[PDB]
RNA sequence: CGCAAGACGGACCAGAGCGAAAGCAUUUGCCAAGAAUGUUUUCAUUAAUCAAGAACGAAAGUCGGAGGUUCGAAGACGAUCAGAUACCGUCGUAGUUCCGACCAUAAACGAUGCCGACUGGCGAUGCGGCGGCGUUAUUCCCAUGACCCGCCGGGCAGCUUCCGGGAAACCAAAGUCUUUGGGUUCCGGGGGGAGUAUGGUUGCAAAGCUGAAACUUAAAGGAAUUGACGGAAGGGCACCACC
């Protein structure tokens, strides 16, 4: 299903960009 | 050949416990009480392939080899009980299941009350293969 | 194991059965008591009349 | 697009019902969109009758049968064909086949 | 065991049943005899026999199995004793279908001997003779009422009756074919059976009981 | 194999028979030359095919009629049923009698005379 | 449906056929009854759908038993309908 | 033949019942609650819908205890296959179970807000009430219980058709709409970027709520029709098909 995992990889990369950024600062 | 010293009258009655299931069968004659068994003969000691072990022609000539035992010894006539695999399972005679219990006729052996034994569950532990089931 | 021959005579042919049509369900009577009656599948051209010989005829055929 | 009225299945003023498991597949279904199938068969056979009614030491003795309720899925109902497909308008009919 | 045909180091033993029922003679048994530790009656005892009634009655149903189990050997014989009933899976199978109301019913009771029984029951709504609906449905509190009506009598019948006058009205089921008639004010109820006794607790031997179960 | 024949053998065996029923009978060489002096069939396969279905036919017209040949001798028996006959009489015995509810409603339009009653179980089926 | 009924003036029977309060003017279903003990002799007057537990006085100590619907008398005689 | 443990309440079980929804099935007792029906009881407009705020809220998941039978993410092997980190098989951790705190999301669906009015027919069905012959049981009895034949309230649904509607599929409501106005809350504005970035708030965490823009594009989409195709089903057929 395109559309869970599309919604799935989405929440992966938004969780690592968030946590580097806050890691960072 | 010793056996109960009356057969003329009467004949001398045993329990036969056919187990029928999709990979093998067993035919298992035991006294009238259960706790004490006379031959047993399983589909798998009659076939050399795996696939055979669940087949009329490996449940007949198991029950041909159990008739002969059986009137070698003391016994002439049996009662039934079928079983099938039963609870939290397949709960149907399996296809060897039709073919034992006619070739103990056709053999001299004289039946006597048949009834069916499958375990069957008030309700169950939770059934192998997860909740999309075995799909192939 | 040890089973003498039993001659039996069709009395009805049934269908074409097998994957190409290639054998025939038959019904048969045992030569000796008319009473008993078995199916088989034949793999010649069977008429009705014909006597079949049977090296096995504790057997029964369910199809193909 | 909307196939059948009662989304096909039998459940009218309920949230909830108890799944079940497909007898064959071990699938999860719906105890109310499950394909149930109540088999009453004679234990020995049709054919074995004479074979077993001579060799009993009873005169008149009456051979059992065998009660097994069956719960299907619903691909795995199409797959053994207890059901089929149906025309659009024919899928209205919920009368059980003649015997 | 593997000695030489094991089956040729068995001696045959002789069945019998309580005064009560018809025929007394089950059948056989075969034991290994005595040796050096293992002694012959111990590894006799405490067998159960599972025999219908037909078979010990000669005059009724075929369903209605009994257990006896094995007290005491007394010279090629065996001594059995009630050890509880049963139904057969076809009867209770062909009894319960759809459209109908099922009534279970289960009490536990003591026979002024020892004898602690566990009495199970059922019973069966009845489509009336001139019906025209589908469904025999009863209500609530008409279940509750049978329940109770149902209990009530299968604990009278056992509180006041010795072992043997307990088993002699299981032969007959003489106890549903009362409740059917004292259930009828609520709901007709075309069937009692008392479709299972459990065997929980029974006192010590005292063989002079068990030789009045048998002369 | 074949053996069924067409619309165009039907037909003309249909008109062949509803118009000269009488020379017809039931041999099959003689309703060939029949045919053959009453017709004009442009070929001879065709008139045997004709003259044979016209046979079986004829076969059939001897029993009870067939649906779509309308002959004279065959109507007769109809239309000769049809007008009045002595296995009707009139109304079968003219003492014909009825149950309350009836008598009751002929009372609201002034009825008195030669009937009867009965009175049932109070309801279907019982 | 006849689709040229008369609303104005309903049948005698149709109209107590009818909810008591979907008919044209309302009317209660119930009414109110004399009552006789065959014991003491008084006239109680009881209403029909009851709900109470009625006496006489003394005596058989009780004359109606309450129900969902009407009440029923234990064996009160003559029980008479009083009217408008 | 016995013993123990932890799960789970089959068949009866239905287009049936109950609850605001999520959900709810062994017996018995206790505790409080509830709709419908019956009423010639009582108060007298006390009502409908609702920003703020509030209670409950499947599964999965987090924290701390008890327990751990069965099943089983992750993981280890055996097969299948070019590969097979999959479908199949043998094990198996977290979990699945009970208690005390969180999380507040589901194709949470009748994909259909709530209150009220009006507009066809029919046969059933669960609850309450009313009327009426006859069967049936107890106590022979009156009561009553099981059936039978109707009527009335409101409930879950079904069949029917030129009420009417609609793009149609279909719908007695999705009707009473260019002959347009009974009351009221929420909410949409071509397809993507995107439920994204950013700010705020909540949470132990996972995450929930609120939520754009630059840029890009002439279609994306709905219902139905005719073909072609299907490792779809039924019936037939051909030595350019097989046996
Ligand atoms: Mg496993
Ligand atoms: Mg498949
Ligand atoms: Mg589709
Ligand atoms: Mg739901
Ligand atoms: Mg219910
Ligand atoms: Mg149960
Ligand atoms: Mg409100
Ligand atoms: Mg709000
Ligand atoms: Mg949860
Ligand atoms: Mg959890
Ligand atoms: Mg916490
Ligand atoms: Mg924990
Ligand atoms: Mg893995
Ligand atoms: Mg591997
Ligand atoms: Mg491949
Ligand atoms: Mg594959
Ligand atoms: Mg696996
Ligand atoms: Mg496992
Ligand atoms: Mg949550
Ligand atoms: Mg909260
Ligand atoms: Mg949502
Ligand atoms: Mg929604
Ligand atoms: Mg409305
Ligand atoms: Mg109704
Ligand atoms: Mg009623
Ligand atoms: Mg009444
Ligand atoms: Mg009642
Ligand atoms: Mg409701
Ligand atoms: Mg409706
Ligand atoms: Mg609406
Ligand atoms: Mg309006
Ligand atoms: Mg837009
Ligand atoms: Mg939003
Ligand atoms: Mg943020
Ligand atoms: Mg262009
Ligand atoms: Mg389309
Ligand atoms: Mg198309
Ligand atoms: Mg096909
Ligand atoms: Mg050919
Ligand atoms: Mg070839």
């Amino acid at each position: 299903m395109r559309a869970k995992w599309r919604k799935k990889r989405m929440r992966r990369l938004k969780r690592k960009r968030r946590k580097m950024r806050q890691r960072s600062k | 050949s010793l056996g109960p010293q009356v057969a003329e009258g009467e004949n001398v009655f045993g329990v036969c416990h056919i187990f029928a299931s999709f990979n093998d069968t067993f035919v298992h004659v035991t006294d009238l009480s259960g706790k004490e068994t006379i031959c047993r003969v399983t589909g798998g000691m009659k076939v050399k392939a795996d696939r055979d072990e669940s087949s009329p022609y490996a449940a007949m000539l198991a029950a041909q080899d159990v008739a002969q035992r059986c009137k070698e010894l003391g016994i002439t006539a049996l009662h039934i009980k079928l079983r099938a695999t039963g609870g939290n399972r397949t709960k149907t005679p399996g296809p060897g299941a039709q073919s034992a219990l006619r070739a103990l006729a056709r053999s001299g052996m004289k039946i006597g009350r048949i009834e069916d034994v499958t375990p069957i569950p008030s309700d169950s532990t939770r059934r192998k293969g997860g909740r999309r089931g075995r799909r192939l | 194991r040890v089973q003498p021959i039993k001659l039996a005579r069709v009395t009805k042919v049934l269908g074409r059965t097998g994957s190409q049509g290639q054998c025939t369900q038959v019904r048969v009577e045992f030569m000796d008591d008319t009473s008993r009656s078995i199916i088989r599948n034949v793999k010649g051209p069977v008429r009705e009349g014909d006597v079949l010989t049977l090296l096995e005829s504790e057997r029964e055929a369910r199809r193909l | 697009t909307k196939k059948r009225r009662n989304n096909g299945r039998a459940k009218k003023g309920r949230g909830h019902v108890q799944p079940i498991r497909c007898t064959n597949c071990a699938c999860c279904v719906p105890k109310d969109k499950a394909i149930k199938k109540f088999v009453i068969r004679n234990i020995v056979e049709a054919a074995a009758v004479r074979d077993i009614s001579e060799v009993s030491v009873f005169d008149a003795y009456v051979l059992p049968k065998l009660y097994v309720k069956l719960h299907y899925c619903v691909s795995c109902a199409i797959h053994s064909k207890v059901v089929r497909n149906r025309s659009r308008e024919a899928r209205k009919d919920r009368t059980p086949p003649p015997r | 065991k593997k000695v030489v045909d094991p089956f040729s180091k068995k001696d045959w033993y002789d069945v019998k049943a309580p005064a009560m029922f018809n025929i007394r003679n089950i059948g056989k048994t075969l034991v290994t005899r005595t040796q050096g530790t293992k002694i012959a009656s111990d590894g006799l005892k405490g067998r159960v026999f599972e025999v219908s009634l037909a078979d010990l009655q000669n005059d009724e149903v075929a369903f209605r199995k009994f257990k006896l189990i094995t007290e005491d050997v007394q010279g090629k014989n065996c001594l059995t004793n009630f050890h509880g009933m049963d139904l057969t899976r076809d009867k209770m199978c062909s009894m319960v279908k759809k459209w109908q109301t099922m009534i279970e019913a289960h009490v536990d009771v003591k026979t002024t001997d020892g004898y602690l029984l566990h009495l199970f029951c059922v019973g069966f709504t009845k489509k009336c003779n001139n019906q025209i609906r589908k469904t025999s449905y009863a209500q609530h509190q008409q279940v509750r009422q049978i329940r109770k009506k149902m209990m009530e009598i299968m604990t009278r019948e056992v509180q006041t009756n010795d072992l043997k006058e307990v088993v002699n009205k299981l032969i007959p089921d003489s106890i549903g074919k009362d409740i059917e008639k004292a259930c009828q004010s609520i709901y007709p109820l075309h069937d009692v059976f008392v479709r299972k006794v459990k065997m929980l607790k029974k006192p010590k031997f005292e063989l002079g009981k068990l030789m009045e179960l048998h002369g | 194999m074949g053996r069924v024949r067409t619309k165009t053998v039907k037909k003309a065996a249909r008109v062949i028979i509803e118009k000269y029923y009488t020379r017809l009978g039931n041999d099959f060489h003689t309703n060939k030359r029949v045919c053959e002096e009453i017709a004009i069939i442009p070929s001879k396969k065709l008139r045997n095919k004709i003259a044979g279905y016209v046979t079986h036919l004829m076969k059939r017209i001897q029993r009870g009629p067939v649906r779509g040949i309308s002959i004279k001798l065959q109507e007769e028996e109809r239309e000769r049923r049809d007008n009045y006959v002595p296995e009707v009489s009139a109304l079968d015995q003219e003492i014909i009698e009825v149950d309350p509810d009836t008598k009751e409603m002929l009372k609201l339009l002034d009825f008195g005379s030669l009937s009867n009653l009965q009175v049932t179980q109070p309801t279907v089926g019982m | 449906m006849p689709l040229a009924k008369d609303l104005l003036h309903p049948s005698p029977e149709e109209e107590k056929r009818k909810h008591k309060k979907k008919r044209l003017v309302q009317s209660p279903n119930s009414y109110f009854m004399d009552v006789k003990c065959p014991g003491c002799y008084k006239i109680t007057t009881v209403f029909s759908h009851a709900q109470t537990v009625v006496l006489c006085v003394g005596c058989s100590t009780v004359l109606c038993q309450p129900t969902g619907g009407k009440a029923r008398l234990t064996e009160g005689c003559s029980f008479r309908r009083k009217q408008h």
